[PDB]
RNA sequence: GCUGGGAAGGCCCGGCGGGGAAGGUGGCUCGGGGG
RNA sequence: UGGGCCACUUUUGGUAAGCAGAACUGGCGCUGCGGGAUGAACCGAACGCCGGGUUAAGGCGCCCGAUGCCGACGCUCAUCA
RNA sequence: GGUUGGCCUCGGAUAGCCGGUCCCCCGCCGGGGUCCGGUGCGGAGUGCCCUUCGUCCUGGGAAACGGGGCGCGGCCGGAGAGGCGGCCGCCCCCUCGCCCGUCACGCACCGCACGUUCGUGGGGAACCUGGCGCUAAACCAUUCGUAGACGACCUGCUUC
C-alpha cells in the first residue's frame, strides 16, 4: 500500500507529467480531499493500520527541491528511501510524523 | 475428471509424481501441485545436489542468456520435470502444460481446500526405509532459491490457522455425536435401514 | 510395538488370491515368504501361502507345528473361531461393504430417503445444541 | 591451438550489457540490511554533482 | 413391464398417475431391467392391446400436391377416449399391487440419474 | 433430470509409436481402470458432442449449434480399462483430452 | 479318458502293534517372573 | 552390366584400421514396411487399394500404443551407479 | 466454445497411528500426565453431503427457539495471489417445503439421437431506459545537451 501526503508541491507534481506546460495540473487533486473528508480519513487510518499489521519493510517517498538549485530543471526527483532500525509500527510512526 | 485435482507435494517422489501429473494433464485434467518444497528425491542429498550442479553447468557457450534456463524454485523445478515428460513442443503438449499449476507452499486459493495424495508416488511406500533421500526445498535453497525462509514462516502461520480450523471441526463432530445419541428414538428407524444396507456399521 | 505375530496357530484373513475373504490358520513357516496354511472349517485345504496375501487377526489357536488337519480342526472348533470372528468389528465392516455392494436401485432409493430424514433430524439437534451452548454469560 | 602467451581478458563480464541505462536517477537496488535494534533512520539521499 | 407384444416391443405402463407414462411401447434394448418386481400375475391385459393398436396414425397430402396452403393442422395428436378407458382399466389393478409394498410409488415417481461418483458397471440394478 | 451417460475422455487414436490408425479411437471411461471392468461398456453407443458456428437441425427440437459424431465401443484396449471406439467419421484431433459420452443405449442388463 | 489303472489328502478318537527320533509335549532340574 | 560394398563363419598380409586381399551363403546396390531414439547392410518381415482378427522382432513409468498384475525369487548404493 | 452436482483446509507418523475423558499450568481454551476406546483405518475420499417430475385433496411423524429474501443497514475475519467467508438489527413473506400415507390431475405428443447443468457463461459493437458522478493526457512540432549515428534519452515554455 502507498499513502501520499496532503499538499504535494508543484515541483514534485511535475515528475508525474511529461508536458507540464500543457498539463492542467490535476495530479492528486482528488486524492488530497481524502485527507479532509471523514470517510477518507477513516480509510487512511485503515491503510496505516494494515501497513502496520502486514508490512515488513517501509520506505518513504521523498523528492528533491529543484528551486534551490542553479539548474535549468524544475522537475523534482522522487525516490523511495528505506526506513531502517525499529519495529514496523515505530518506523510508520516516524514516517507519519515526517510526512510533508 | 471435471474438477481441479489438487495434490500435496510433501512426501512424494519427484519423477513418480511428475509421471502421474503429466498423464493427468495430457488427459485434459487440470492439476494443481502445492508444497513443491516438500517433494523428495531418492538418493542422498550430495548426489542429488551434484545432479543439479551438473544441470547448472549446461549453458550455451556462445550466449548463456539463450542457453538453458535453470529455475531454482522447487515449484519451477517440478514444473520442468513434468515438462520433460510432456510433448511440450506441440500444441497439445503446450495445452497440457498450461493445465498445470505449481506452487511453493500453499497459497490462499488452495489452503482452504482438501489436498489429494498419490500413493504410487509416495516415498513411504515407494522407497525402502533404509534408503536416503533429499528434500527439494533444501536442494533448491542450496542451488539458489531465495525464499526458503519466508515460505517456511508463511507455512507455519498457515499451519496455525489450520490447527484452529481442525479444533473447530473436532468440536462440531463431538457435538454431532452427542446429537446422534440424543435424538435416538426418532432416528433408530432410519438407522436400521442404513445398517441393513451396509452404510453405518 | 508389534502386537500380532506370525506363529503356529495364528489365524490370518486372506485378503486376495484364490482364497480371498476366508480365514486360515498358520501351521508352519517356510523361507520367510510363505507359510503352511490350513483352514479346515473355512474350506481351505492345506497348502503354501505367501505372507503378502495374509492379514493377521487377533486369534491364536493351540496346536503343534505341522500337526494334522484333524487336530487343527479340533483346535478351530474348540473356542470356535467362526463365531468369534463374526463378532469382531473387522468382520462386520467386511459384511457392511458386501451388502452395500449388492445394493439395488430400489434399495439405493430407500437409503437415500432414510439418510435424508436422519441427517435433517441430526442437524436440527446439532443446531439446538449450538444455540443452547451459546447462552454463556459468565465471569 | 592455444594462444602463444597468456594475457588477461579485456574488460569485465560483470558489467556486461553495456547499454544506455534505462534510468537517469540511479536506483539503490539494495538497501542496508534492517535490524530493529537500531534507532529509526533513513538509508539514502539524493544530491547533485556540483564539481 | 406388462408383456411382450407380437413385434417384440415391450408394453409398459408406469401408471399414469405416478410418472405420466401411459400404456406405451418400448424397446428392450433401450431399457434397464431392475431387480425389483411386483407380482402382476392375475391382472388382465385387454386382448386388443396389440402392435396394431399402438401403431402411429398419420394422413397427409392425399389430394394435396403443391405445398403452399399449409397442411400443418392435425399435428396435435389427440388422446382417444378408448386409450383413456384402457389406461384406467390397467391402472385400477396395477396400482393396488404397487401400494402393497412400502415406498414403491415414490420410487416410480422418481427418475434415474448418474451421480458423479457412481458408475453403471459397478451398479447392481 | 440427470446425466444418464458415463463420462469418457478421448485419449487418442489406436497407434504404434510412429503410425496412427485414425479410424479407431481410444477412450478412458471414468471409474473403469481394469480390463475386467470394461465388459459392461462393450457395444455401448458413444457420442462426441460439440458446438459449431452455424445452426443445424436437432431431432425432436429446434435447430441449435450442437453437433454430434456417433460411434460405439468395440473392444477393450490394454489392461487398464481403456476401450476402443469406432465413430461414423474419424474423430477430429482437436477432441483429444475432451469429453465423450457413453450412453448405455444398447443395454444388455 | 489317461496316469504309479494318479500323488497326496478327508473321515472311521483306526485298531493289535513295532520302531525312530526332535524344530521336545507333559514331567523333572536350573535360572529370571505375577499374591 | 563387366568401379561394387556389407554381415555370420573360414581365412591371408598388417601393431591395427570404418585397412588391403580371398572362400561360402545371405543382403544392400535395385527395397519400402515393424523394431534397433537416430542409421544403405543388424533383428522381424518383403509391398496392388481397403475393413476385421492375430502375430513377428521389440516392447508396456511419462514422452509413447501397451503391466493402473495387490506379478514371483534374490542381488545391488555408486561424492564418475 | 467448454462443461453436464458439491466436499469450506489439522499437523503429520509409517518399527506406528486416531478419537474421547479426569487431574497440573496457560487467561473461560489449549499443552501435558493418567485413564478409556478404535486400528486392515467406519469420527472410513473403497468416504461424506445434496439429491430435481410438478401440483391438488388429505392424515400421521420431524419441526414449530422454523424456512426464503440478487431487501436494506451495520459489524467481524481473511494480505502469500487477501477478489472470499461469517455474524448481527429492522423489515417482507408462507406455515409450505423433510419422511411415511390419502387423493387425483398435467399434451399420455401414439418405441427412438444433440435431452438434463454450470448459465443471468465469456468477448465485441449498437438501441432504448433511470439514478449517481468526471471534465484528462500522450505524441509530434519547439527547446534543452547531463544525451546522441538516426531513433531514443535528460530538460524548459504567463505563478509569489
Ligand atoms: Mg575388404
Ligand atoms: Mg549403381
Ligand atoms: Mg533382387
Ligand atoms: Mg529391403
Ligand atoms: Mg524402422
Ligand atoms: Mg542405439
Ligand atoms: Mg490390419
Ligand atoms: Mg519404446
Ligand atoms: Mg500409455
Ligand atoms: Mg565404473
Amino acid at each position: 500500500k502507498t499513502v501520499f501526503a496532503e499538499h504535494i508541491s508543484d515541483e514534485c507534481k511535475r515528475r508525474f507529467y511529461k508536458n507540464w506546460h500543457k498539463s492542467k495540473k490535476k495530479a492528486f487533486t482528488k486524492y488530497c480531499k481524502k485527507w479532509q473528508d471523514e470517510d477518507g480519513k477513516k480509510q487512511l487510518e485503515k491503510d496505516f493500520s494494515s501497513m502496520k499489521k502486514y508490512c515488513q519493510v517501509i520506505r518513504v517517498i521523498a523528492h528533491t527541491q529543484m528551486r534551490l538549485l542553479p539548474l535549468r530543471q524544475k522537475k523534482a526527483h522522487l525516490m523511495e528511501i528505506q526506513v531502517n532500525g525499529g519495529t514496523v509500527a515505530e518506523k510508520l510512526d516516524w514516517a507519519r510524523e515526517r510526512l510533508e | 475428471e471435471v474438477q481441479v485435482l489438487v495434490l500435496d507435494g510433501r512426501g512424494h517422489l519427484l519423477g513418480r509424481l511428475a509421471a502421474i501429473v503429466a498423464k493427468q494433464v495430457l488427459l485434459g485434467r487440470k492439476v494443481v501441485v502445492v508444497r513443491c518444497e516438500g517433494i523428495n528425491i531418492s538418493g542422498n542429498f550430495y548426489r542429488n545436489k551434484l545432479k543439479y550442479l551438473a544441470f547448472l553447468r549446461k549453458r550455451m557457450n556462445t550466449n548463456p542468456s539463450r542457453g538453458p534456463y535453470h529455475f531454482r524454485a522447487p515449484s519451477r523445478i517440478f514444473w520442468r520435470t513434468v515438462r520433460g515428460m510432456l510433448p511440450h513442443k506441440t500444441k497439445r503438449g503446450q495445452a497440457a502444460l498450461d493445465r498445470l499449476k505449481v506452487f511453493d507452499g500453499i497459497p490462499p486459493p488452495y489452503d482452504k481446500k482438501k489436498r489429494m495424495v498419490v500413493p504410487a508416488a509416495l516415498k513411504v511406500v515407494r522407497l525402502k526405509p533404509t534408503r536416503k533421500f533429499a528434500y527439494l526445498g533444501r536442494l533448491a535453497h542450496e542451488v539458489g532459491w531465495k525464499y526458503q525462509a519466508v515460505t517456511a514462516t508463511l507455512e507455519e502461520k498457515r499451519k496455525e490457522k489450520a490447527k484452529i480450523h481442525y479444533r473447530k471441526k473436532k468440536q462440531l463432530m463431538r457435538l454431532r455425536k452427542q446429537a446422534e445419541k440424543n435424538v435416538e428414538k426418532k432416528i433408530d428407524k432410519y438407522t436400521e435401514v442404513l445398517k441393513t444396507h451396509g452404510l453405518l456399521v | 510395538v508389534f502386537r500380532r505375530f506370525v506363529e503356529v496357530g495364528r489365524v490370518a484373513y486372506v485378503s486376495f488370491g484364490p482364497h480371498a475373504g476366508k480365514l486360515v490358520a498358520i501351521v508352519d513357516v517356510i523361507d520367510q515368504n510363505r507359510a503352511l496354511v490350513d483352514g479346515p472349517c473355512t474350506q481351505v485345504r492345506r497348502q503354501a501361502m505367501p505372507f503378502k496375501c495374509m492379514q493377521l487377526t487377533d486369534f491364536i489357536l493351540k496346536f503343534p507345528h505341522s500337526a494334522h488337519q484333524k487336530y487343527v480342526r479340533q483346535a478351530w472348533q474348540k473356542a470356535d473361531i467362526n463365531t468369534k470372528w463374526a463378532a469382531t468389528r473387522w468382520a462386520k465392516k467386511i459384511e457392511a461393504r458386501e451388502r452395500k455392494a449388492k445394493m439395488t436401485d430400489f434399495d439405493r432409493f430407500k437409503v437415500m430417503k432414510a439418510k435424508k430424514m436422519r441427517n435433517r433430524i441430526i442437524k436440527n439437534e446439532v443446531k439446538k445444541l449450538q444455540k443452547a451452548a451459546l447462552l454463556k454469560a459468565s465471569p | 591451438s592455444h594462444r602463444k602467451f597468456s594475457a588477461p581478458r579485456h574488460g569485465s563480464l560483470g558489467f556486461l550489457p553495456r547499454k544506455r541505462s534505462s534510468r537517469h536517477r540511479g536506483k539503490v537496488k539494495s538497501f542496508p540490511k534492517d535490524d530493529p535494534s537500531k534507532p529509526v533512520h533513513l538509508t539514502a539521499f539524493l544530491g547533485y554533482k556540483a564539481g | 413391464f406388462l408383456k411382450q407384444l407380437a413385434s417384440g416391443l415391450l408394453l409398459v405402463t408406469g401408471p399414469l398417475v405416478l410418472n405420466r407414462v401411459p400404456l406405451r411401447r418400448t424397446h428392450q434394448k433401450f431399457v434397464i431391467a431392475t431387480s425389483t418386481k411386483i407380482d402382476i400375475s392375475n391382472v388382465k391385459i385387454p386382448k386388443h392391446l396389440t402392435d396394431a393398436y399402438f401403431k402411429k396414425k398419420k394422413l397427409r397430402k392425399p389430394r394435396h400436391q403443391e405445398g403452399e396452403i399449409f397442411d400443418t393442422e392435425k399435428e396435435k395428436y389427440e388422446i382417444t377416449e378408448q386409450r383413456k378407458i384402457d389406461q384406467k382399466a390397467v391402472d385400477s389393478q396395477i396400482l393396488p399391487k404397487i401400494k402393497a409394498i412400502p415406498q414403491l410409488q415414490g420410487y416410480l415417481r422418481s427418475v434415474f440419474a448418474l451421480t458423479n461418483g457412481i458408475y453403471p458397471h459397478k451398479l447392481v440394478f | 433430470s440427470g446425466r444418464l451417460w458415463s463420462k469418457a475422455i478421448f485419449a487418442g487414436y489406436k497407434r504404434g509409436l510412429r503410425n496412427q490408425r485414425e479410424h479407431t479411437a481410444l477412450l478412458k471411461i471414468e471409474g473403469v481402470y481394469a480390463r475386467d471392468e470394461t465388459e459392461f461398456y462393450l457395444g455401448k453407443r458413444c457420442a462426441y458432442v460439440y458446438k459449431a458456428k452455424n445452426n443445424t437441425v436437432t431431432p425432436g427440437g429446434k435447430p441449435n449449434k450442437t453437433r454430434v459424431i456417433w460411434g460405439k465401443v468395440t473392444r477393450a484396449h490394454g489392461n487398464s480399462g481403456m476401450v476402443r471406439a469406432k465413430f461414423r467419421s474419424n474423430l477430429p484431433a482437436k477432441a483429444i483430452g475432451h469429453r465423450i459420452r457413453v450412453m448405455l443405449y444398447p443395454s444388455r442388463i
